[PDB]
């Protein structure tokens, strides 16, 4: 990302978040 | 959570016989989704496959400027031979829910946290009047003040509520590029809520209504023609633009397919007919056994 | 597996007949941490009085019902010593465990949808007016969906299965349980006019039987247990 | 600390506003006063250091201190109870539901003043300057005070006695979102003269 | 020393001419040990919403008033979610902090003997039957004592300071606080049919004053507050 | 002095009665603030708060752009048959007095010391005369010249005065983006008062009034159009935005409850009736123990 | 602690009822550093004919009093040496020190809230024009609130607070005490044109005494001692 | 804070100062 301002909230895009985990919604079951 | 750029690479299989051993079958019941796998239900080649996943990110797929208000008023004097109030302003509660491609958007989400991106885009024309020439568009000044809940609001255009001396305004001009700022995430809650299956007060009452969030008390945008009224009428539109920004989405949401009605509640009249009617969202076909795109040849 | 037993406080739930444990977006419900809370007030954590199954009336399952929903805590803010420090506290936070109970013969066939959606707000067909508190806040007694199609919202039943689920099958099942942690945008909430989550019973496939097996009478009984209760703002019943 | 016009009525002009008067009573359990805590509405918290500077912003946080200081005579002894009543209903008119609540049982001495908290108890981080009092996100509840034996003073001390009611915000006090300030108005350029 | 503050929960009591703070006994309420316990199902122990002052009504003190009595748990059965925790279960144990107020000017006279009495059984003058439920289970409202000389039985008023006891001498003091543990021969008690405190407030030395300061309206107030507060067998309310 | 970025923490405390330890009790004649402790009072939990404090620091409260002035003058030819003076001009003695949210805001602390940034905002408009077509605003160009005390004014668009060869002056046109500079911290002394208990001069008589300030001899600022004038009638109006940086302020004050009536005294008339009335500050309820705003079931 | 001594040069006031000693702003008056300084001639630091108490005239404290307030260094502008340094100086530094006088019975009850005030510019009531110098300039006789509730300002009593204060609540004080450093933008001014610090007296809850004890004559007394006091610019008397 | 300027009073704001002591008017006693 990119900023010109001191706060934090004022910068660009934080487009980096790969993580997935289906499991949450796909496998929600406590016995696999 | 494992890291996922681009989409799962494709293994080889071969032929498979073996008893106790049932991949294709399983048991909705237990709420789990089908876990079955390509290679144990066909056999598969091996396919390494590079397609990134970047742009199917909630960041991506939300953080795009979108139409969420549309006013406009009329510049010119409202001074009568009664009263001199002017009213070259608009004042708009603000919301996301007046344009459905960004309300059902982020509906598609119970709650979300987002810093916003709001890009103000003004537009002038020259009203048809009785006989007026068309002697330009002027670069008027405006004046976008935000007013938070509580604070006085400007209910002229002279008022002297636009002082905006704590109220956050911006002074911009037609020819110039659109105004822009970022409003921080804001609601006294850790994310807003697109939902709220409750009521906003302690009492009773018939006047204190269903679906009405009291975090999303969201304030006001006090928008101004700062120069006084010309000689001559102009219709002064703007449109609000709004661009989420570093978005955090929690528990996804059934889509909207009944159209919406109003921005105070979910309430819906539905089509007529298919499709996106209350009784048949998909369109018809004749029978199951119909194919309404057969090739034929 | 399928038999499972749900000991929680004095309550014991056995089924023979389960398909598993749903925990709602895979969580477990906890009770507040330290860094999450807001109000300094010291709270209040019976454990045993509250955090137990409530088992609500029974609903008859017509071959025409469209659907029953129970808003929690609505549901249990009457129940209990759970509703006795609901009215004596400004504050609540729970989780709950739902099991749902549906038995039929092995002749009988049936399918419903067990589905607790977070924040369903209701939307209501043919007016502009939001629905009311009456028609909303219904207790122990719960609602019938005018609309399952829709979820009685302008959404689908069919993209429903986001929802933390489970369906009763009564080829295999005759018993859904889901665990449901604390939704909500804030640690604590007013129980009295906000429901965080909606328990939705709604047959996709009408109950059945062959000669003789017809018009069998099937109840449908609800027990819900809060989990890791707790309460604050201490002050008189409401 | 700075007074709260906790006596906001309409016979009371000036001073008679910041002090709440106090008698000895013939009955017992009574309320004698109550203070509503809406900060951004017309109330005994506005004009108060508080009150003035919170109202320019538009969200809050944090613990309130009220103390009161009894202006009466050394003879005059008597314990009161001050409750604080967190929002869902009816702002209390009997002790014996008062007392349900937060409260601290004020005896008079030689320190002539008591402090009860206002504890922060709400479900969001953050509240409201919201014109709608009953508004979930605005209401800080009530605060009450009640006899809890009686005001006793002799016959050479004044049966009627002042107690003056000080707010302020505690350390986890946080103001968040600016705002004009709703207090002080203007239609005119301010001239040179009047 | 004089100034005492007792803070439980969401209470606070403040007093700056008190006697001292008398522990009945020399003890200090506990909670049950784990090697005392006789009821095995898991105990609700919520702290906060029972563990707290509860003022009860006050009493006028007149010149020739012969003394009350407050029985507990009775007085408090029916006061907050104290009293709904009696009323859900079958059992209960807890101490007592009773604080007793009464304030007159420096130039009032008086005496209050403030006993905390274990097992008082009402012996009744007169007659041989014994005293009805309505005539000992007043509730927060407590009782008269009929023979104050007597301690309304065939023992003494003057041999009452055997048992934990302050006075309310208007020259020294205001407020008197007894801590009361769990005094019983069982490790719990229904609470609905046994009181194992009585809280009796006794005149010894009338209240008068000298010319202008007479017939002065000099309340008694009573303020207890339940002490590691525990039930069980939780089950509907009775 | 601790730093304090987020606001206190709160501690578990636990049941506490013991002898000599009164922390309700406190003594207000000492001139303090209660010391009490939620913690000491109440039965409290531990709670870790990470609510920030930036947005009570005086360098935000009152670092913010504020309306001081707003002045307008009518750009046309002002030569008669008589007078040849143009008076496209106007002249503003500097203070923050003319506008009440800055005022106040500012009079909340007796002394300050802060560089301030001033933000010129011009608009025009055409006069509606018996007969103008609405013909556009012209891009004129305006000179804000600011002139220390002592330093001869001008008295007309054309005076000489307007070299700015050692007063600094600012050329700016409508269509720019508004004039922008930085006044620094120009008092003879250590801080600005925004009151002054005491006279301006050394005689006695009525003339020398009370409250003026003599180190608040703080100079003007003449703005022109330097542009001469065109065959028609143009409203040129100012609006001067203050900003104060690096504030620092010392003894905070009472705030302002009634109305200010003028910019060279604190005089005051009240209003009416409650609220901010004289006798009557804040607004009336029926008694004591009356809640205007009970909740009702 | 209650009791206090305060030894000026001459002078000497005990008091055994005060509160304590508020030190406006934290600070205790210091002489003007070298890095401060601005006058380059060399000041006179008398230290004992000008650092001494100064009582003024004292006031009668009505049940209907409004207030009064003195000027610093007005009050003190003809009094003793200090007067004649300043007559004969056109530079004044000082700090000073303000004890505020009241007694009354123990039947006696009022409070007096005593405020110093930095750049108290008076704000009046119903006029545009300014305050005249004779209505400001009043000296050692003071002034009176005409509007105590406004503090003869737009501003309020109720955040006067704000200020270094103390009050005189006749129960717990007969005496208050503030010690106000140099107060101004500038290390020195000219005192007889302008005034640093205004000592206000405002009773907030009136005089008043039972049968017998009302209508009891009732002095306010103020003490002002000068505080490290130095002058500047020695010439003739003015 | 950042400046394009020669002169210090042209920079921008200064919002890092995080100081507070309160006990200057909450309580100002000599004797604690």
């Amino acid at each position: 990302q990119i900023n010109f301002y001191k706060d934090s909230y004022a910068a660009s895009a934080s487009k980096q978040d790969f993580s997935q985990d289906p499991s949450k919604f796909t496998e929600p079951v406590a016995e696999a | 959570g494992e890291i996922v750029k681009t989409v799962a690479n494709t293994v080889e299989s071969e032929i498979k016989a073996e008893l106790g051993v049932i991949p294709s079958l399983n048991a909705v019941e237990t709420g789990a989704t089908s876990n079955t796998e390509p290679e144990e239900a066909i056999q598969t080649r091996t396919v390494i496959n590079m397609h990134g996943t970047a742009e199917c990110l909630v960041e991506n797929f939300l953080g795009r400027s979108a139409l969420v208000c549309m006013r406009s008023f009329e510049y010119k004097n409202h001074s009568t031979s009664t009263s001199s109030i002017q009213k070259n302003f608009f004042i708009w509660t603000l919301n996301t829910r007046e344009l459905v491609q960004i309300r059902r958007k982020m509906e598609l989400f119970t709650y979300l946290r987002f810093d916003t991106e709001i890009t103000i885009v003004p537009t002038l024309r020259l009203f048809s009047s009785s006989n007026v020439s068309f002697s330009g568009l002027p670069n008027l000044t405006l004046q976008a003040m935000y007013v938070p809940t509580g604070a006085r609001k400007p209910s002229s255009q002279d008022s002297f509520e636009w002082q905006s001396a704590c109220n956050p305004s911006v002074f911009f001009k037609i020819n110039d590029p659109p105004a822009r700022l970022t409003i921080p995430f804001m609601s006294i809650n850790s994310a807003y809520a697109n939902f709220y299956d409750g009521f906003a007060g302690f009492e009773k009452k018939a006047t204190v209504l269903y679906g009405i969030n009291p975090a999303n008390t969201m304030g006001n945008l006090c928008l101004r023609v700062v120069n006084s009224y010309q000689p001559v009428q102009y219709t002064l539109t703007v449109r609000v633009y709004m661009k989420p920004k570093h978005i955090k989405a929690w528990a996804p949401r059934a889509p909207r397919t009944m159209p919406y009605t109003n921005i105070l509640n979910n309430n819906y009249a539905g089509r007529s007919a298919a499709p996106n009617a209350p009784t048949a969202i998909v369109s018809h076909r004749s029978t199951i056994k119909t194919m309404p795109n057969d090739i034929n040849l | 597996d399928r038999v499972l037993q749900l000991k929680l406080g004095n309550s014991s739930i056995v089924t023979q007949e389960a398909a598993n444990i749903c925990c709602a977006y895979g969580e477990w419900p906890t009770y507040l941490p330290d860094n999450e809370a807001v109000a300094i007030d010291k709270p209040t954590q019976p454990e045993t009085s509250t955090d137990r199954f409530y088992t609500l009336k029974s609903k008859k399952w017509e071959s025409n019902s469209t659907g029953w929903w129970w808003k929690l805590p609505d549901a249990l803010n009457q129940i209990g010593m759970f509703g006795q420090n609901v009215q004596y506290h400004y504050l609540y936070r729970s989780g709950f465990l739902c099991h749902v109970q549906c038995n039929a013969t092995k002749f009988h066939q049936g399918t419903l949808l067990i589905v607790a959606i977070p924040e369903h707000q209701i939307g209501k067909k043919g007016t502009g007016t939001s629905a009311s508190f009456a028609e909303v806040m219904k207790g122990a007694e719960g609602g019938v969906f005018e609309q399952p199609y829709l979820l009685d919202d302008g959404t689908s039943l069919a993209c429903a299965l986001v929802y933390p689920h489970q369906w009763i099958n009564l080829r295999t099942n005759n018993s859904a349980t889901i665990v449901l942690p604390w939704m909500n945008s804030a640690p604590m909430d007013f129980a009295l006019r906000h429901n965080n989550w909606t328990l939705a019973v709604i047959p996709v496939c009408p109950l059945a039987g062959g000669t003789g097996n017809t018009n069998t009478y099937v109840p449908i009984t609800i027990s819900i247990a809060p989990m890791c209760a707790e309460y604050n703002g201490l002050r008189n019943a409401i | 600390e700075s007074m709260m016009e906790i006596n906001n009525v309409n016979d009371a002009s000036g001073v008679e506003r910041l002090r709440v008067q106090i008698s000895a009573q013939s009955d017992m359990d009574q309320l004698l006063f109550n203070i509503p805590l809406d900060i951004q509405l017309e109330g005994p918290l506005r004009n108060t250091l508080l009150g003035n500077i919170s109202r320019y912003y538009t969200h809050w946080s944090g613990s309130l201190e009220m103390t009161f200081m009894f202006c009466g005579s050394f003879m005059t002894t008597g314990k009161l109870i001050i409750c604080y009543t967190p929002p869902g209903g009816s702002s209390p008119t009997d002790r014996m539901q008062a007392m349900l609540a937060t409260h601290v049982v004020w005896d008079f001495g030689l320190q002539s003043s008591i402090t009860i908290i206002i504890p922060w108890i709400s479900g969001s981080h953050y509240r409201m300057f919201n014109t709608d009092a009953k508004a979930i996100n605005a209401n800080v509840g009530y605060v009450t005070c009640f006899m809890q034996t009686n005001l006793v003073a002799p016959v050479g001390a004044a049966d009627q006695c002042y107690i003056v009611g000080m707010v302020a915000a505690k350390k986890d006090f946080n103001l968040r979102l600016m705002r004009d300030s709703p207090d002080i108005g203007q239609s005119a350029i301010l001239p040179e003269q009047a």
